[PDB]
RNA sequence: UGGGAUUAUGACUGAACGCCUCUAAGUCAGAAUCCCGCCCAGGCGGAACGAUAGCGCCGGAGCCUCGGUUGGCCUCGGAUAGCCGGUCCCCCGCCGGGGUCCGGUGCGGAGAGCCCUUCGUCCCGGGAAACGGGGCGGCCGG
RNA sequence: UUUUGAUCCUUCGAUGUCGGCUCUUCCUAUCAUUGUGAAGCAGAAUUCACCAAGCGUUGGAUUGUUCACCCACUAAUAGG
RNA sequence: AAGGUGGCCCGGGGGCCCCGGGUGUUACAGCCCCGCCCCGGCAGCAGCAGCUCGCCGAAUCCCGGGGCC
């Protein structure tokens, strides 16, 4: 039941080659395994890339097929999709991840500290709780 | 001639060189895909020496250069012509790739020619290369393409980095 | 008060099909499949330990029966994670598929 | 080549009230119900408008081979649709030469006994499958009917009669015995 | 220290050299539910393999013989056997430390286990292609213990299926008293976002 | 002395090839053959049970011998051309399931994960706890 | 490769050389039996072909004979 | 000129708006080619918009790390 498609427009998020981590659109299509792409405003060069590489999203992004750069660039801040990028859940998980690696090991102490506490209160509380329930069945 | 990596395109002229007889023979100008400018000039000598009274030895070759591609972000539909030697006989084809570039093009036409028929790179002559426009193109590989509003998605999409977990509890999905 | 050492196993000496030249040896540590991450492990202190019948001397304490072999991560070996090493003496081949206590103490930082 | 795109459009009638979990099927209507898995077959079944009015049911990426599998589910689902609101009357007349054959019916046309084929002691307990009804219509000697709304297994309980009555080492040209299917319709005409 | 695996919808040989290499390098692997192996190709000439494997007798006194070994455990040992040096001790040693299970006992049923992606029919056989449960193969070919493994496999899904619920019931008051109490306990969630440990 | 799955073969529905068509996906009947049962032996394979000779249990000291290890994760079931968690005003079952409807979905109700943490001791204050920690008899599950 | 021939690599300080008797297993290129297709197949009788080698394939006169020919029963008196 | 954007006509989906089909040449979307404006003009340059395509260093040098003796 497939609720994203390949539109020339679409944005796509790179996976992993050398443009990692880039946001970038489908210009057009050449063959059943390889399209053309481009993304101005991230630093990306129009080039060549296969469809097995990136993972699409659901932003399209509209302009002709052929359409040479400078109606990409306009037709990107016009929409303004870096902002809704960021606003999207997938970018903070992604940023979650990222910090987790960059984790120094004075802040991984003090979180274990603040988890060991967290979770005795939750353990309180739930145990209060099941009794609670219990008394809601006596 | 091992076609290693990716082609090139390579403009060969050459001449015999002066005699008594003759002190100004006519410059001969060819189009070599190869990968490097050793393997254009033994191919130059090659198809001369099928049609010219020419040989290395005799002669020299004046001027090797590479040739770009001189609209490498426009996309092409290129029509090839052929020649090749089967197991038993020989057979002219009239083949349609649809690529950016001369040079991938023919790599395509290669590694296509390798799978449908086997066809070892040596036998094969190349004898002409056109870009060709979307009226002008037969094969319907090529005419589904030519529409603006294509569209299609990708239905199983089998995982790569398999072995990164080898171990793991919940069963990979492959539906988004 | 924890573990100060990173797991390896023996898995066998550098050898072709039919003949294995046993100075040297391979381990495969855990955890680490690229030699990208092997760039981190070189210079390495490695230490066989064993233990045996009749007591022997411990620095700094009384005569236990436990020994040791002290070796090196000499180099990287292959693309997927395996590493070579040279031991001081040869290794047993009773040994193959068991512990080998990387140190970290000739950092490399 | 690898086809980009096929499909197929089967507009249904307003009486039928279909649904779907995924690729099984479920058809309700006057006769009854009918479920149909299709786990097999990998296709997209889309059941878009109001009215209900049409099914569409694509095919990305499809070979030579691929492609053969849309017009066959089009079709078992319109013969579907013909065994819900109409059924399927099955006729099939008893031929025979000299000696008659006495045929009949148990359990409420579930069961047919058949005996006296060819004058043989043996005597053949044919059973009917489930959701069938063996019926010896009226106004008409030999003359079998079988109604029901799959049309699969009234079909094969036909020819299970069939290849039961079935004459062994003998010249078939000459000895032209037995039951034959000569008619097939529905219950009610449209 | 004990690798389960399970064995529904994974492929006979694609696992079995994952575990005879960490079988030899200590690792203490145990396989069950086999009857969820399934092998590619069809049903017919899988069992074409088999009954030649059974043809395949000692003349003179089979019982000195091949052992066919019906069972579908004892058959995956057997073709550990193939990828294993079986006449050294470090490979007997090896096969100590497998332990294999048809169907799934006690000790194994209170526990996570572990499933190997690389070796696994929706990935590695394409859609259109057939394939065959060893299970159904084995029954064909003399197994006698098919609907006894079924019938103990029902009992166990149903005592699974109320601890399931057990835990779900637990996550729903967790959830609930997180969001209660909040208010006492933002700052430390706050510092858990910052190093990416809530988001 | 009795079964099963099937071969050769005859057949159903049904496209590819607007029709046709035993096949392409799918389905049916089918036999001295094939496998098993009935029958013969019973594994460096297990079983419940009985009897228990100076002895079996029950609760300190040194002192021989074999070595390896150097934190735990206590569980739905299954699908992948689709799933998970919610709810049901509506329909069944002994509270379980079902449909409508709301949230997630390159999985974050994440195994790229979750949990436990050990330097020790002394005073005092501040927050959380007070229905909790730890020390004896009964009640549930296999 | 069950005939026959062509060859000489192995063994001449020795591989016991023809036939019959007895006995096991094995191959299938199916003589008969089981199931089925086709016939210039009405039935009977008889021919050709597919799956199939699990179970059967005789008693005697003459000849050292293997081989050959003949009498008698048979469902059949197939071949290695 | 067209792999046809807005406009026009037919449908199909809603009661002015959305989706298919048909002519057609810029109109509130574009593409293609020739000529003339100091190779039209501006940085930058085999481009850290850390991989759009190469061959090289008398036209090239520096620093660091491991191993063995
Ligand atoms: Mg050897
Ligand atoms: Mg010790
Ligand atoms: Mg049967
Ligand atoms: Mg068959
Ligand atoms: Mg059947
Ligand atoms: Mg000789
Ligand atoms: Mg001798
Ligand atoms: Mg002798
Ligand atoms: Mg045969
Ligand atoms: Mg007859």
């Amino acid at each position: 039941v497939f609720r994203r498609f390949v539109e020339v427009g679409r944005v796509a998020y790179v996976s992993f080659g050398p443009h990692a981590g880039k946001l970038v659109a489908i210009v057009d299509v050449i063959d059943q395994n390889r399209a053309l792409v481009d993304g101005p405003c991230t630093r990306v060069r129009r080039q060549a890339m296969p469809f097995k590489c990136m993972q699409l999203t659901d932003f399209i992004l509209k302009f002709p097929h052929s359409a040479r750069q400078k109606y990409v660039r306009k037709a990107w801040e016009k929409a303004d999709i870096n902002t809704k990028w960021a606003a999207t859940r997938w970018a903070k998980k992604i940023e979650a991840r990222e910090r987790k690696a960059k984790m120094t090991d004075f802040d991984r102490y003090k979180v274990m500290k603040a988890k060991k506490m967290r979770n005795r209160i939750i353990k309180n509380e739930v145990k209060k709780l099941q009794r609670a329930a219990l008394l809601k069945a006596s | 001639m091992k076609a290693s990596g990716t082609l090139r395109e390579y403009k060969v002229v050459g001449r015999c060189l002066p005699t008594p007889k003759c002190r100004t023979p006519p410059l001969y100008r060819m189009r070599i895909f190869a990968p490097n400018h050793v393997v254009a000039k033994s191919r130059f000598w090659y198809f001369v020496s099928q049609l010219k009274k020419m040989k290395k030895s005799s002669g020299e070759i004046v001027y090797c250069g590479q040739v770009f591609e001189k609209s490498p972000l426009r996309v092409k539909n290129f029509g090839i012509w052929l020649r090749y030697d089967s197991r038993s006989g020989t057979h002219n084809m009239y083949r349609e790739y649809r690529d950016l570039t001369t040079a991938g093009a023919v790599t395509q036409c290669y590694r296509d020619m390798g799978a449908r028929h086997r066809a070892r790179a040596h036998s094969i002559q190349i004898m002409k290369v056109e870009e060709i426009a979307a009226s002008k193109c037969r094969r319907p590989a090529v005419k589904q393409f030519h529409d603006s509003k294509i569209k299609f998605p990708l239905p199983h999409r089998v995982l790569r980095r398999q072995h990164k977990p080898r171990f793991t509890t919940k069963r990979p999905n492959t539906f988004f | 008060s924890g573990r100060l050492w990173c797991k390896a196993i023996f898995a066998g000496y550098k050898r072709g099909l039919r003949n294995q030249r046993e100075h040297t040896a391979l381990l495969k540590i855990e955890g680490v499949y690229a030699r990208d991450e092997t760039e981190f492990y070189l210079g390495k202190r490695c230490a066989y330990v064993y233990k045996a019948k009749n007591n022997t001397v411990t620095p700094g304490g009384k005569p236990n029966k436990t020994r040791v072999i002290w070796g090196k991560v000499t180099r990287a070996h292959g693309n997927s994670g395996m590493v070579r090493a040279k031991f001081r003496s040869n290794l047993p081949a009773k040994a193959i598929g068991h512990r080998i206590r990387v140190m970290l103490y000739p950092s490399r930082i | 080549m690898k086809t980009i795109l096929s499909n197929q459009t089967v507009d249904i009638p307003e009486n039928v009230d279909i649904s779907l979990k995924g690729r099984t099927v479920i058809v309700k209507g006057p006769r009854g119900t009918l479920r149909r898995d299709f786990n097999h077959i990998n296709v997209e079944l889309s059941l878009l408008g109001k009215k209900k009015k049409r099914l569409r049911v694509d095919k990305w990426w499809g070979n030579r081979k691929e492609l053969a599998t849309v017009r066959t589910i089009c079709s078992h689902v319109q013969n579907m649709i013909k065994g819900v609101t109409l059924g399927f009357r099955y006729k099939m007349r008893s031929v025979y030469a000299h000696f008659p054959i006495n045929v009949v019916i148990q359990e409420n046309g579930s069961l047919v006994e058949i005996r006296n084929f060819l004058g043989e002691k043996y005597i053949r307990r044919v059973r009917m499958r489930p959701g069938v009804a063996c019926s010896v219509s009226q106004a008409q000697k030999d003359e079998l009917v079988l109604e029901g709304n799959d049309i699969e297994l009234v079909s094969n309980s036909a020819a299970l009669i069939q290849q039961a009555t079935t004459v062994k080492n003998k010249d078939i040209r000459k000895f032209l015995d037995g039951i034959y299917v000569s008619e097939k319709g529905t219950v009610q005409q449209a | 220290q004990v690798l389960v695996l399970d064995g529904r919808g994974h492929l006979l040989g694609r696992l079995a050299a994952i575990v005879a290499k960490q079988v030899l390098l200590g690792r203490k692997v145990v396989v069950v539910r086999c009857e969820g192996i399934n092998i590619s190709g069809n049903f017919y000439r899988n069992k074409l393999k088999y009954l030649a494997f059974l043809r395949k007798r000692m003349n003179t006194n089979p019982s000195r013989g091949p052992y066919h070994f019906r069972a579908p455990s004892r058959i995956f040992w057997r073709t550990v056997r193939g990828m294993l040096p079986h006449k050294t001790k470090r490979g007997q040693a090896a096969l100590d430390r497998l332990k294999v299970f048809d169907g799934i006992p006690p000790p194994y049923d209170k526990k996570k286990r572990m499933v190997v992606p690389a070796a696994l029919k929706v990935v590695r056989l394409k859609p259109t292609r057939k394939f065959a449960y060893l299970g159904r193969l084995a029954h064909e070919v003399g197994w006698k213990y098919q609907a006894v493994t079924a019938t103990l496999e029902e009992k166990r899904k149903e005592k699974a299926k109320i601890h399931y619920r057990k835990k779900k019931q637990l996550m729903r008051l967790r959830k609930q008293a997180e969001k209660n109490v909040e208010k006492k306990i933002s700052k430390f969630t706050d510092v858990l976002k910052t190093h990416g440990l809530l988001v």
